[PDB]
């Protein structure tokens, strides 16, 4: 029910807000379910929040849409303080970067990147995002690394489409590349056939020619 | 009646037994097996034998298949 | 050409059947080539409903030592064949499909006859031997072909074996292909007592269309997806079956060939002894180009999906 | 115009692989007696369980072309239907088939006749000269349309399915498997190459699609699609399957295992053309 609450909070959205738009901000990084900011980021209220005077929870918005943890903390003071369930979720998304970027996570960047000073709190928080349906895959205590199999994304609005058509256009390039690979090998095979075959012809015509000298 | 039903089951515990240690056949060698063993008994009758051995088609336990009775399941 | 096998020559079939080359050679014919059409109407009719024991005639044509298949098609069996032979209402239904074919094109007449022996290997019975043996009575050539469905799921491929059978009192001069087939207990008995009474010939599918037509589909709906691990190879009881097969068939040919080296002036052994050499080499060459398809599939598409960019 | 606008398929057509083979057959065959790709005509057999059809056999008609109509043999087709009651009883006869193209202003009075025939018939057609990756087969059905106040016959597409059985499907990868193998050799590699290369293809459109529709989203459409570009970003971050050093290692396992494998193969090989050369040379020179 995160995106139909998503939904109705953009629909209010359209109308009411300054004051009450924050609130629905403050409920929605409060409310488990929603992964995804990107559908609030374009509302056109957002950007009346960007002209408008109040800037700390916008902040903080445009921080669950792009930044992680160690942002948040470094802008422990320019943003509003955070309640258990905000924090779960920065801390969700800021594990989700972590496995989209790479997929076995050591342990000492789980403890770094979160300021995780007990390992039990991260065992916990780790088996808490992925029984929510977040992260999937398995933890290996004795390597101290977590391997994530699949992990959802992040919000992408203003500079990651680059990124994401430079990605577009590396994977159609490469799979051109496979693609012609892929007939060069199969002319070299019709060419290794025809050479078989031409070895073939001159056999019989080299005995037939025999055949007939005799 | 009742000693008529012992030795009916008596000879299929002997061929089931019997066969169970052995091989098989294709048309007429276990047949002979089974007759040695139940020479000291009574009588082969080999048609009541004949008759008997393809009921148990309709099941499994080494049956012959219905389609073509020369495949048992073994 | 690839469709030149298609086109039906019936004054140079009538010149073949007034000729009648095998009646110089009882080896005269030695391959057999089967249309793709005709390859999956009798695999699917010897699959039907799980194992049955079914049978058909086959239509084709003859082209010097090579025996032709283009076509199949089945017979009625009222109560599975109730009444002598799986024929009952045959020679009707036998004669209506022929002048249908003449008339809609099919020209091709009865080449031979198939049947299906699930999950016991492919050879001929006593039953199919004499059966064969009047088949090469009347309708002079005729082929036998078998077909296994059980084992097309067992082994994972099986071949139709196609056999032709000696006549009455004829001793194969030296043929001895020492081809080692799992036969169940009920039924290696009768496969050793008529075994030698026949020969194989060698099956062969030309690159035609309907073929190429079949691999396109599966590919392109179903074995679209080219993942499922890459290696079901990997499970080590076919390879390594054949493995085991190789090596004793090797074994046995050193064997014959140090006994074979005191008797000066035995011709047939050497024929027989390089046969086994080469057939048996075949046979790995044909497992290692399949094992190197696996791995190149495997390369092509791991090596794309983990690192691409 | 012969094709209905607007109408959806009412009943579902499972098709087997065996009409499409006996197509095919009929089509090369006919092509190959008679030159051209002479246009091909048969029938449909089948089970068919309320709107639920499902054709799992075919079979040709006798058809003869008199004042430039094609003329099907009815009694030809009702003989060969009272023969087919000989051998199977459960399948019953659902449509005709034939090939080519687009419909033809000829393919109308068959389908006339065929309806003219049975109750509801079935109207497949295979283009066997054609040149895109998805599949040559329609299936289309029988609709009334008034048409500048004349009832005229149209043609409705239906969106069929294609259903097989495990039997056919094993049937079928044996024959692929076949197909990989030559007639010595012919191609072996060959198929397997257009294998993947298809299936690189399949793939290959498909990011074509999601790149265009990034671009698009770039200057218009809808600014964010929400979950769907969200998880489109996040496909391009897994794409990188991180690999550690025991799949590497496991990989190169793999294929040292089979390369040494394809080395024995390839000694195997030669060894019997050493002896193929001894034998050989044992007879060109040598004696005893
Ligand atoms: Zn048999």
């Amino acid at each position: 029910p995160s995106s139909n609450l998503l939904e109705q909070f953009i629909l209010l959205a359209k109308g009411t807000s300054g004051s009450a738009l924050t609130a629905l901000i403050s409920q929605v990084l409060e409310a488990p379910g929603v992964y995804v900011f990107g559908e609030l980021l374009e509302l056109a209220n957002v950007q009346e929040l960007a002209e408008g005077a109040n800037a700390a929870y916008l902040q903080l918005l445009n921080l669950f849409a792009y930044g992680t943890y160690p942002d948040y903390i470094a802008n422990k003071e320019s943003l509003p303080e955070l309640s258990t369930a905000q924090q779960n979720k920065l801390k969700h998304l800021t594990i989700v970067s972590l496995a989209s970027r790479m997929k076995c996570i050591p342990y000492s960047v789980l403890l770094k990147d979160l300021e995780m000073r007990n390992l039990r709190e991260l065992e916990d928080l780790i088996i808490e995002a992925v029984y929510t349906d977040i992260i999937q895959g398995k933890l290996d205590q004795r390597n101290q690394l977590l391997e994530v199999d699949f992990c959802i994304g992040r919000d992408i609005r203003k500079k990651d489409i680059n990124n994401i058509v430079k990605t577009l256009h590396e994977w159609c390039d490469g799979c051109e590349a496979v693609l012609l690979g892929i007939e060069q090998q199969v002319l070299r095979a019709n060419q290794y056939k025809e050479n078989h075959n031409r070895t073939q012809q001159q056999v019989e015509a080299e005995v037939t020619n025999i055949k007939k000298t005799l | 009646q009742k000693v008529d039903d012992d030795r009916k089951h008596e000879i299929e515990a002997a061929i089931v037994r019997i066969m169970k240690s052995r091989k098989k056949m294709q048309h007429n060698v276990l047949v002979a097996e089974v007759t040695q063993q139940l020479k000291a008994r009574f009588l082969p009758s080999p048609v009541v034998i004949k008759k008997r051995i393809e009921g148990l088609i309709e099941r499994e336990y080494l049956a012959r298949t219905p389609e073509d009775r020369k495949v048992y399941t073994y | 050409s690839i469709d030149e096998i298609y086109k039906y020559d019936k004054k140079q079939q009538q010149e073949i059947l007034a000729a009648k080359p095998w009646t110089k050679d009882h080896h005269y014919f030695k391959y057999c080539k089967i249309s793709a059409l005709a390859l999956l109407k009798m695999v699917m009719h010897a699959r039907s409903g799980g194992n049955l024991e079914v049978m058909g005639l086959m239509l084709g044509k003859v082209d010097g030592e090579t025996m032709i298949i283009m076509d199949s098609f089945a017979l009625p069996v009222e109560g599975t064949e109730t009444r002598v032979n799986a024929q009952a209402a045959a020679y009707e239904y036998m004669a209506a499909y022929i002048e249908n074919a003449k008339q809609v094109g099919r020209l091709e007449n009865a080449i031979g006859w198939y049947h299906s022996h699930p999950g016991y290997g492919c050879w001929l019975s006593g039953i199919d031997v004499s059966t064969q043996m009047l088949n090469q009575q009347f309708q002079e050539p005729f082929v036998a072909v078998v077909i296994d469905p059980t084992r097309t799921i067992s082994a994972g491929k099986v071949n139709l074996g196609a056999f032709r059978t000696y006549p009455k009192g004829y001793k194969p001069p030296d043929e001895g292909p020492s081809e080692y087939q799992t036969i169940p207990l009920n039924k290696i008995e009768d496969f050793g007592v008529h075994c030698k009474q026949y020969y194989a010939l060698e099956v062969s599918y030309f690159k035609s269309s309907l073929d190429r037509k079949l691999l396109e589909l599966l590919w392109n709906k179903y074995w679209v997806n080219t993942l499922s691990s890459s290696s079901l190879l990997t499970n080590a009881d076919y390879t390594t079956g054949q493995v085991f097969d190789l090596s004793e068939k090797l074994e046995q040919s050193e064997a014959q060939l140090g006994r074979g080296s005191f008797m000066l002036g035995l011709e047939t052994h050497d024929r027989k002894s390089e046969d086994k050499l080469a057939k048996a080499t075949r046979d790995s060459c044909k497992t290692t180009i399949e094992a190197i398809h696996g791995l190149m599939s495997q390369v092509i598409k791991d090596k794309l999906f983990n690192q691409i960019n | 115009s012969v094709m209905a606008c607007g109408v959806t398929g009412s009943v579902s057509v499972a098709l087997h692989p065996l009409v499409i083979l006996n197509i095919s057959d009929h089509w090369i065959r006919m092509r190959s007696q008679e030159g051209r790709p002479v246009q091909v005509i048969g029938a449909l057999i089948g089970k068919q369980e309320g709107r639920n059809i499902e054709v799992m056999n075919s079979f040709e008609l006798l058809s003869h072309t008199v004042e430039e109509k094609i003329i099907i043999d009815k009694e030809y087709y009702y003989t060969k239907e009272e023969q087919f009651k000989q051998v199977f009883k459960e399948l019953e006869f659902l449509g005709w088939y034939t090939t080519g193209g687009p419909p033809d202003p000829s393919d109308i009075h068959v389908h006339k006749q065929v309806c003219e025939i049975i109750e509801s018939p079935l109207f497949l057609k295979l283009n066997p000269m054609t040149k895109h990756t998805d599949l040559p087969v329609s299936v289309f059905e029988s609709v009334i349309d008034i048409i500048n106040g004349e009832a005229t016959m149209l043609f409705a597409e239906l969106t069929y399915t294609l259903a097989t059985e495990e039997a056919e499907r094993i049937g079928v990868d044996h024959v692929a498997r076949m197909t990989a193998t030559g007639s010595g050799e012919n191609s072996t590699v060959a198929e397997h190459l257009i294998a993947q290369h298809s299936a690189i293809k399949m793939l290959h459109s498909r990011v074509k699609l999601i790149l265009e529709y990034v671009k698009a989203s770039e200057a218009g459409e809808v600014p964010f699609n929400h979950e769907i570009l969200r998880e489109a970003y996040a496909l391009c971050h897994c794409l990188p399957v991180l690999s550690t050093d025991k799949f590497k290692t496991d990989f190169y396992d793999q294929c040292n295992d089979v390369g040494l494998m394809a080395y024995l193969g390839t000694i195997t090989k030669t060894c019997n053309t050493m002896n193929q050369f001894v034998n050989k040379f044992n007879v060109l020179y040598d004696r005893q």
